[PDB]
């Protein structure tokens, strides 16, 4: 998802105009100026990698959310990043687990926001109180206004 | 470490890691000496070409699959095989890593213990298991229930399952496959005047197969329209030239799988044995299973396969129930990304024959539990 | 039921076999 | 003896540069259908994966 | 003078050779890739038909 956004934004703008510098070079010749669904995976298949019609759909639906089938600047540089995937495992189930459940210092079976709002103050980045409300939406998928396990478990899904 | 994933299959050897969406390598099995003398001295000509090399010097080589029906006929050519597809497909050592085999259902014994023999003295894998073809190709499917018909190359069978718990006593194989169809249309071809005879010819006798033929919907009116139209005379380019016009044998290849007394074969069809399949079944999960079949295999991709059996079902089967035939897209990998699953479960990571267990018992451990 | 991923190799194996004889920083 | 030379030298060069003429001929048509089809299997592909989406919902 | 000429038409002819046989070369793997691009083409349109009738089912 965002992660290759998060991981990008973390880099700078030399990854920026080494990748347009890419495209200047790699794609060069060509007649859309964007990488394609369909562009990059014939370029898999040249260079010798065999995706899925089906996967260069999937991957972009993924990448592309306007429905173009091509790659925006923070876009294209999220793809180009994309294909490598670097870090993986997302932390420890077990371990995450049990840091939720001691989380609902209650042990009623919910999570009291407040709690998150201490727990933020904790990690005390700058950030606003639409920010965690733009997270718990991210999280709270039933919109019960706490931190379900199984929906713990989603959004922490392969967190690193 | 990641496990072996690795298909003998008949026809096409599949394999790759673990854990990944499709196999790393898929090439031919087949092994084939040259049979003429040969001039050029120096030009580093070898004994045996094995895969996929020898689908390109096939024209001077005698290519012999090494497996005939699901069993194993000659086991230094399925070693040869191995060797190969360890070594030079995938480049990985087999002291490291962990072996998933596959094997037909109802298959001898002595098949078997040989390959866990082989895998465990010549090869020396850690540990390695032997996994029934239908299962995997049910995992694929991400079901837990369903009739799974797994029309491979080698040999056609047909496992029913529901819950998890396989039903041992209703398993109908059939050694109709993909094999007999191409044998039958290289019979069925010299109708009109192409003999294809070599070893060699049959390999463009399954192109012809793959390429062209299809099933059709119903088999009578297609027999009447392709002898008075000729809107169905298809042409292919043979590989030196010389184009062919395939009439009404298009859909008369894949038609045997339904009646199987064109190959001169007794039994039913593709079409009856699974309803007898079912029918063998408890009288209260036959719903489930017509509601659940699943196709796979690589006969199966026949285009328009999944009407023509689900109207021979439909008519077999009492009007009440609803008969839905699963046909995935990837059905040709279906066994293999099954197993990929299957090898990435935690929960399975304690049912490999480890080595010394085989030390203790002998080739003879693979009937026991750990089955 | 997880899935897993090899066959997108290392960016730089891919970067490679895409370039070739200019496969020299990239 | 030179003048055989220059003849055979003058029917090489007209029958190289008559291959080579139909060579770039063959090049060219060759790429035209090379991005004509490979725009057509963009769509195609595009096609299949609105309809599969459909298709499940 | 007949033997400058002859060698001056021999380099030409070789060099001239060379070229159309690497360009003849590149041609056939132009049509290679041509070949690829007509399965792809005819195995999408294949799929999406498929799709499109068992949705309208
Ligand atoms: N696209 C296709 N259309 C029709 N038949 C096919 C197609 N692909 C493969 N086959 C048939 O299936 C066989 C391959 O089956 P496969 O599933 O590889 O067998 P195995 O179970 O031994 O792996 C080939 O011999 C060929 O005859
Ligand atoms: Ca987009
Ligand atoms: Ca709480
Ligand atoms: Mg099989």
């Amino acid at each position: 998802d965002d992660i290759y956004k998060a991981a990008v934004e973390q880099l700078t703008e030399e990854q920026k105009n080494e990748f347009k510098a890419a495209f200047d070079i790699f794609v060069l010749g060509a007649e859309d100026g964007c990488i394609s669904t369909k562009e990059l995976g014939k370029v898999m298949r040249m260079l010798g990698q065999n995706p899925t019609p089906e996967e260069l759909q999937e991957m972009i639906d993924e990448v592309d959310e306007d429905g173009s089938g091509t790659v925006d600047f923070d876009e294209f540089l999220v793809m180009m990043v994309r294909c490598m995937k670097d870090d993986s495992k997302g932390k420890s189930e077990e371990e995450l687990s049990d840091l939720f459940r001691m989380f609902d210092k209650n042990a009623d079976g919910y999570i009291d926001l407040d709690e998150l709002k201490m727990m933020l103050q904790a990690t005390g980045e700058t950030i606003t109180e639409d920010d965690i409300e733009e997270l718990m939406k991210d999280g709270d998928k039933n919109n019960d206004g706490r931190i379900d396990y199984d929906e713990f478990l989603e959004f922490m899904k392969g967190v690193e | 470490t990641t496990a072996l994933v690795c298909d003998n299959g008949s026809g096409l050897v599949k394999a790759g890691f673990a854990g990944d969406d499709a196999p790393r390598a898929v090439f031919p099995s087949i092994v084939g000496r040259p049979r003429h003398q040969g001039v050029m001295v120096g030009m580093g000509q070898k004994d045996s070409y094995v895969g996929d090399e020898a689908q390109s010097k096939r024209g001077i080589l005698t290519l012999k699959y090494p497996i005939e029906h699901g069993i194993i006929t000659n086991w230094d050519d399925m070693e040869k095989i191995w060797h190969h597809t360890f070594y030079n497909e995938l480049r990985v050592a087999p002291e490291e890593h962990p072996t998933l085999l596959t094997e037909a259902p109802l298959n001898p014994k002595a098949n078997r213990e040989k390959m866990t023999q082989i895998m465990f003295e010549t090869f020396n894998v850690p540990a390695m298991y032997v996994a029934i073809q239908a299962v995997l190709s049910l995992y694929a499917s991400g079901r837990t229930t369903g009739i799974v018909l797994d029309s491979g190359d080698g040999v056609t069978h047909n496992v029913p399952i529901y819950e998890g718990y396989a039903l041992p006593h209703a398993i109908m194989r059939l050694d109709l496959a993909g094999r007999d169809l191409t044998d039958y249309l290289m019979k069925i071809l010299t109708e009109r005047g192409y003999s294809f005879v070599t070893t060699a010819e049959r390999e463009i006798v399954r192109d012809i197969k793959e390429k062209l033929c299809y099933v059709a919907l119903d088999f009578e009116n297609e027999m009447a329209t392709a002898a008075s139209s000729s809107s169905l005379e298809k042409s292919y380019e043979l590989p030196d030239g010389q184009v062919i016009t395939i009439g009404n044998e298009r859909f008369r290849c894949p038609e045997t799988l339904f009646q199987p007394s064109f190959i001169g074969m007794e039994s039913a069809g593709i079409h009856e044995t699974t309803y007898n399949s079912i029918m063998k079944c408890d009288i209260d999960i036959r719903k489930d299973l017509y509601a659940n079949n699943v196709l796979s295999g690589g006969t199966t991709m026949y285009p328009g396969i999944a009407d023509r059996m689900q109207k021979e079902i439909t008519a077999l089967a009492p009007s009440t129930m609803k008969i839905k035939i699963i046909a995935p897209p990837e059905r040709k990998y279906s066994v293999w990304i099954g197993g990929s699953i299957l090898a990435s479960l935690s929960t399975f990571q304690q049912m490999w024959i480890s080595k010394q267990e085989y030390d203790e018992a002998g080739p003879s451990i693979v009937h026991r539990k750990c089955f | 039921r997880p899935t897993l991923r090899r066959v997108r190799i290392s960016a730089d194996a891919m970067m490679q076999a895409l370039l070739g004889t200019r496969a020299k920083e990239s | 003896e030179a003048e055989k030379a220059a003849d055979e030298s003058e029917r090489g060069m007209k029958v190289i540069e008559s291959r080579a003429q139909k060579d770039e001929e063959k090049m060219e048509i060759q790429e035209i259908q090379l991005k004509e089809a490979k725009h057509i299997a963009e769509d195609a592909d595009r096609k299949y994966e609105e309809v599969a989406r459909k298709l499940v919902i």
